[PDB]
């Protein structure tokens, strides 16, 4: 269901890149209920889904394509803060 | 032959220089007598027409004297006097024993007299005074002098030119007469006696007392009433005048007092001229019988016979005789006349004054209006029975004459009063009312007649000021006055008369409103009535000022206003406003002055003028309506008052501008002014060519949901369909304006189509609509009758001028019997109705009973 | 620095809302612009060149019978929309973020009319003033309502706030200031013209007027220096202060519509209307101006 204030000409050509479940599972919870509000904040839509055998999730972002970069990108940095995390606690 | 000539002016010399000199004057006058007029070979009727006196008989003497003597041109051969006065009394007989019995052998030359028409002239004394009927003059005419007939069929037929045609004739008698003889005569020509000039009675006075100073004063007391000195035009009142002053200057009189009214002059000379004696109230009672009777028939000459058939006594004759009250002719043998019909008039009213077959009437029917008519002598005899009305003459006549005299007359008086308070009296009523009671010299009298009037008219000339201040003294009961002085085409004399007539303001307690209308005055006037004004016992609340000249009067009358406290309403109008502003505006800016309402009509006015008058309504805090008419407003101007509209410290409520000459950039600042303003709720424009783009911008500024006006005026304003949408649109929604009125607007189509969509909706609030002159179709009138069925909001609908007859008509009251709307008034033309429409309009009343089928300019 | 003042608006946008409006707003973000009118807001969106769009996104309706609204305001998070109008029981909250338009918590105003917005978005309250002259405050929060200023019918009509102060303009000519803190009187300052617009300068305390005679007026909040720059020759009824606070714009009956700059009271050049100009209001972007004017409004395009 698409948003009322996001322009239905903006989900043509979107971006996906992938990203681990657990990564998926750390930043938008496992009820993913917090994508809306992320969505808003950052102008842009959102899909979440796991593609690979449970193992690897793929994200599809739909709106202008710096806008995508900008969402893109600040979840990369996300995960990779969790990514160091989790290594430090590991090797704790 | 000429014996009888001889004997003609021997009597003539007897019965005959002032006289020589008015005789001239008159004979340049007259045609027929004047030394260059050409004496043509053919009839001449002429005829001698004047009030009574002024001796158009002693003219006549004299021209046939001159005849006689062959002093005038005398181109007639023989001529002959022929006085009614005898011809009244006598009996049928023949023309030429009518005429041929004064001389004793004239039957003789019955042939040549009566063949030669064209030689004789004939004179004619007191045509009036024959008493004959017009029937008996102007039927049965004759041809031959022999026939033997009654005297007024042979008197008409002469005049009637249908005997005897080459003879001449020339008729002195009174005016009555004149329609009669121009009625029944032919080739007319009409002289009028004017009488003594100026010159002519000074010499008289001169004559009389034979000394210089004493004649001067003698005519210079006579100048003082105007009255008198215009009756002196008689040689009789000139007589009369001299005779008293004399024996009242050798006496030892004041001779002012008598002067005064003509009443107490007349009393006074009657009391001098009868002798000493006994019983005199009988000889009075007749005379004045005599007197009344003549004049209720229209005559003042008396016969023997008539006085020995109700037994006059020879003696009463006599000293009546010898006192020149009445006067006996030689030539006129036996009969009688009296000195002067103003003599008469005065006997007349004496008589009804006394206490009491014969065809005299009553007291009320003098005093009736019919037969005033009737008798175009009575209302002289009202005059001086008004004047006899005076305690103190009655007293003195009762003295000297031993009469007496009723009360009851008097009431009859009051029983009648002339009333003049209602609004059918006339300015000539009110002016006669005026004379009468100033004439009467009586207070009671004039208070008791004045206590009627609630409202009061005065047109003034010099002549009239004395009379009117002398009544309007006395009227405490008035509560609005209007005055107006006529310029004329000594001051010091002037002052009292008029402080009197200022002095009712104070006297009266409920004179609210005062008018001054085209009023010329002078400074003394000017200075009088603005003290008046400016005191602190006036209670004037409307004052309406308008032409009043000159210049510095406007300005001195304004100036007393500054500070008045009780004058809420004031109205201006004048020719010349170059000094207008200075004093308005005086006025205005003071910091007591309180009037609530403003009126300028016709005013003219530069822009600093303006410009100050704007300044002065800023300062002001007082008013709350301001009319402006026809005053000669400018774009300029109207931007002046636009921003004194716009000051946050202004409240006026209501506001006019009628043909001010104002422009659509003018209405857009208007519009500017019903957004900024806080006040305004009526506005009136009208005569405006503000239609289209004037439209538009007030709906600009009516749009905003702040606007508070209520009431906005179109007159003669151009709407047109365009506008008719645009007022639609405001309506629509929730509006402040209740009403809105439409006028010489070619709305009858689209305009109605437009006003009855919007009247369809249940939003609507508007109370009141008014249609005229809009040319309502009926195709538009089907929709106007579906809006009617609609709406449940309006309650008045004014039409006219509209073509709705045939079909239009027939289905408006057809849907009125269907709806039952909430309209209460209705009001419309109907070019014509049958008997359907009758029980239509029955249906209409029996569906609906609170409609009654059959005002801005009032709120505003 | 001085190059903050703008140089040059211009502007390709139409919008057609149908009757005459009434009030303007704009997201922050530029993405809407919103119109009230009499009996409903209208929603547009400017994601697109069309040169004049006579549809918008959405028509939100008021159903009340005989309901007339008034006036809008948008926060400046571009996340809740206030409205306001006659004959209405009660004042609305629209939410924007949600995937559909749907309406949000009301608070009654029954009795009364409204003609003021105000919005304090980080302490979460609402100001609104009545016809009657009366000034009433709303919690956005927990829906509680705690005010009560009036005592002056008049004086009104706009409204603006600076942390705890309120600032109020009217027709008696007279400009007055409110502390929130306090339950005592207000100050009076005295002008000799009708006021019809505020705006405050959000950087250095002062406050604009707009006067019914085309007069400007800088008012400052220590309560001793004014000043006067700027004439028109008609009625000012909309004064606009940019979120920079360098510059302004001023518009009236006049229809002239132009920018002017702090302190001088110079102008820059300016843009010519057809007809009175009511609305205006400027982007917290500082890049985008909208006018409302008739049964039109407009977005205009800032160049520095």
């Amino acid at each position: 269901i698409r948003p009322w204030w996001f322009p239905v000409q903006e989900l043509r050509d979107p971006l996906v890149f992938y990203l681990e479940a657990w990564l998926a599972d750390e930043l938008f919870g496992p009820d993913r209920a917090i994508i809306p509000e992320m969505e808003w904040t950052s102008q842009a839509l959102l899909t979440v889904d796991i593609v690979d055998s449970g193992n690897l999730v793929e994200i599809t972002v739909f709106g202008r394509p710096r806008v995508q970069n900008r969402v893109k990108s600040m979840l990369l940095c996300l995960a990779w803060f969790h990514r160091e995390h989790r290594a430090r606690a590991e090797k704790m | 032959d000429n014996r009888c000539r001889y004997i003609l002016k021997t009597k003539f010399r007897e019965m005959w220089k002032e006289v020589q000199v008015m005789a001239e004057r008159y004979k340049m006058l007259i045609p027929f007598s004047n030394p260059r007029v050409l004496p043509g070979p053919f009839s001449y009727t002429v005829v001698l027409y004047g009030p009574a006196g002024l001796g158009k008989t002693t003219l006549a003497q004299k021209l046939m004297l001159d005849w006689a003597e062959d002093n005038l041109i005398h181109k007639f051969k023989y001529a002959f006097y022929l006085s009614c006065r005898e011809l009244s009394r006598l009996g049928p007989c023949s023309f030429a024993e009518l005429v041929f019995r004064d001389w004793p052998e004239l039957q003789d030359d019955i042939p040549h007299i009566l063949a030669q028409a064209r030689k004789i002239l004939f004179v004619i004394d007191g045509f009036d005074e024959l008493g004959a009927a017009p029937g008996a003059l102007i039927e049965d005419i004759c041809g031959d002098w022999e026939k033997k007939k009654p005297v007024p069929v042979l008197l008409g037929s002469l005049l009637n030119r249908v005997m005897l045609p080459k003879a001449a004739l020339l008729v002195t008698t009174r005016p009555r007469a004149l329609r009669d003889l121009r009625i029944l005569a032919e080739e007319p020509i009409y002289i009028r006696v004017e009488g003594f000039l100026e010159e002519d009675r000074r010499a008289y006075f001169l004559r009389h007392f034979g000394d210089e100073d004493q004649a001067m004063r003698a005519f210079e007391l006579m100048r003082s009433n105007a009255a008198l000195f215009q009756l002196g035009s008689a040689p009789a009142v000139c007589w009369i005048v001299c005779t008293t002053l004399k024996l009242q200057m050798e006496k030892g009189e004041d001779p002012v007092p008598t002067c005064l009214t003509r009443t107490g002059l007349f009393l006074r000379f009657l009391c001098s001229r009868f002798p000493q004696g006994a019983q005199l109230r009988g000889a009075l009672r007749t005379l004045s019988l005599l007197a009344a009777q003549g004049l209720w028939a229209q005559t003042s000459v008396l016969h023997r016979e008539d006085l020995e058939r109700l037994g006059v006594q020879e003696s009463d004759l006599r000293l009546f005789l010898d006192g020149d009250i009445l006067r006996q002719d030689r030539v006129s043998k036996g009969c009688y006349s009296f000195i002067h019909l103003s003599f008469q008039q005065f006997l007349t009213a004496l008589f009804y004054t006394l206490e009491k077959t014969w065809d005299i009437g009553d007291v009320q029917k003098l005093l009736s209006g019919v037969e005033r008519l009737r008798n175009p002598d009575l209302i002289q005899a009202g005059y001086y029975s008004f004047g006899l009305a005076n305690e103190k003459r009655a007293k003195e006549l009762e003295a000297t004459f031993g009469c007496r005299m009723s009360p009851d007359i008097k009431q009859e008086l009051l029983r009648c009063d002339i009333s003049c308070k209602g609004g059918h009296s006339t300015v000539t009523d009110l002016q006669e009312l005026l004379g009468c009671l100033y004439e009467s010299q009586e207070e009671e009298l004039v208070k008791e007649v004045m206590a009627q009037f609630k409202e009061i008219s005065l047109h003034l000339n010099a002549v009239d000021v004395v009379p009117s201040s002398f009544c309007v003294k006395h009227c405490r009961n008035l509560q609005k006055m209007s005055l107006q002085v006529i310029k004329e085409n000594d001051d010091q004399h002037m002052l009292p008369f008029w402080t009197d007539l200022c002095s009712i303001f104070g006297s009266n307690k409920d004179l609210m409103g005062l008018a001054i209308n085209d009023s010329f005055l002078s400074a003394s006037l000017v200075r009088i009535l603005c003290e008046q004004i400016a005191s602190d016992t006036c209670h004037l609340q409307r004052v309406v000022f308008k032409n009043i000249s000159p210049a510095d009067a406007h300005r001195n009358l304004c100036l007393a206003l500054r500070g008045h406290k009780t004058v809420t309403y004031l109205t201006l109008q004048g020719n010349d406003q170059d000094d207008m502003f200075p004093a308005l505006c005086e006025v205005l800016r003071h910091p007591e002055c309180n009037l609530r309402y403003l009126g300028l009509v016709s005013c003219s006015a530069t822009t600093q003028q303006w410009a100050d008058l704007s300044l002065a309504l800023e300062v002001n805090q007082s008013l709350t309506c301001v009319n402006l008419s026809d005053n000669e407003l400018l774009d300029e101007g109207a931007k002046l008052l636009y921003t004194t509209l716009r000051h946050p410290k202004c409240f006026l409520q209501r506001l006019s501008l009628e043909n001010c000459h104002l422009t659509e950039a003018n209405c857009k600042d208007l519009a500017a002014v019903l957004v900024v303003s806080r006040e305004l709720t009526h506005l009136c424009l009208a005569k405006n060519p503000i239609g289209n783009t004037g439209v538009k911008f007030l709906c600009e500024g009516l749009r905003y949901p702040e606007c508070k006006l209520q009431t906005l005026v179109l007159w003669n304003c151009d709407i047109t369909s365009d506008g008719c949408c645009d007022l639609t649109k405001l309506l629509q929604e929730k509006s402040s304006l209740l009403c809105l009125d439409l006028g010489l607007n070619h709305i009858g189509v689209k305009g109605m189509k437009f006003l009855c969509e919007a009247l369809r909706k249940p939003l609507c609030n508007l109370r009141c609509l008014w249609l005229w002159g809009c040319s309502i179709p009926p195709f538009s009138c089907e929709d106007l009758c579906s809006a009617l069925s609609c709406n449940q909001s309006l309650v008045t609908l004014d039409l006219g001028q509209n073509p709705l007859g045939s079909s239009g008509v027939k289905m408006l009251f057809e849907t009125l019997t269907c709806s039952s709307g909430t309209l209460r008034t209705l009001r419309l033309k109907i070019d014509d109705f049958n008997d359907e429409l009758n029980k239509l309009l029955e249906e209409i009343e029996e569906k609906n009973p609170q409609l009654i089928i059959d005002s801005h300019d009032f709120m505003i | 620095k001085r190059l903050a003042v703008p140089c040059k608006l211009e502007k390709m946008r139409i919008l057609a809302h149908g009757e005459l409006v009434l009030a303007t707003a704009i997201s922050s973000f530029t993405r809407h612009v919103f119109t009230c009118g009499r009996r409903g807001i209208k929603v547009w969106s400017l994601t697109g060149q069309v040169a004049e769009d006579r549809f918008p996104e959405s028509h939100l309706p008021i159903q009340t019978p005989g309901a007339f609204l008034r006036t809008c305001l948008l926060s400046s998070n571009s996340r809740s929309l206030l409205t306001g109008g006659y004959n209405l029981a009660s004042v609305s909250v629209w939410d924007l973020a949600a995937p559909s338009l749907h309406v949000k918590e009301q608070l009654p105003c029954a009795g009364l009319n409204c003609q003021a917005l105000d919005a304090n978005l980080d302490a979460n309250l609402a100001f609104a003033s009545f016809t009657s002259g009366v000034v009433r405050i709303w919690d956005l929060r927990d829906q509680s309502v705690v005010r009560d200023l009036k005592g002056y019918p008049d004086g009104v009509k706009s409204i603006v706030v600076k942390g705890y102060n309120i600032w109020t303009g009217g027709p008696d000519a007279c400009l007055r200031c409110w502390d929130q803190r306090t339950i005592m009187k207000p100050l009076e300052y005295q002008f000799k013209s009708q006021i019809m617009s505020l705006s405050h300068s959000p950087q250095e305390d002062w406050v604009l007027l707009g006067m019914a005679n085309g007069q400007q007026w800088l008012q400052s909040t220590s309560g001793s220096q004014r000043h006067m720059v700027g004439q028109k020759d008609s009625v000012i009824l909309s004064v606009k202060f940019s979120p920079f606070g360098q510059w302004w714009a001023s518009v009236g009956m006049d229809d002239f519509l132009g920018v002017y700059s702090m302190p001088a009271g110079t102008k820059v050049f300016e843009v010519p209307e057809m007809s009175p100009v009511t609305c205006c209001d400027v982007s917290s972007n500082n890049r985008l101006v909208v006018t409302g004017s008739g049964e039109h409004a407009s977005v205009y395009q800032i160049t520095y």
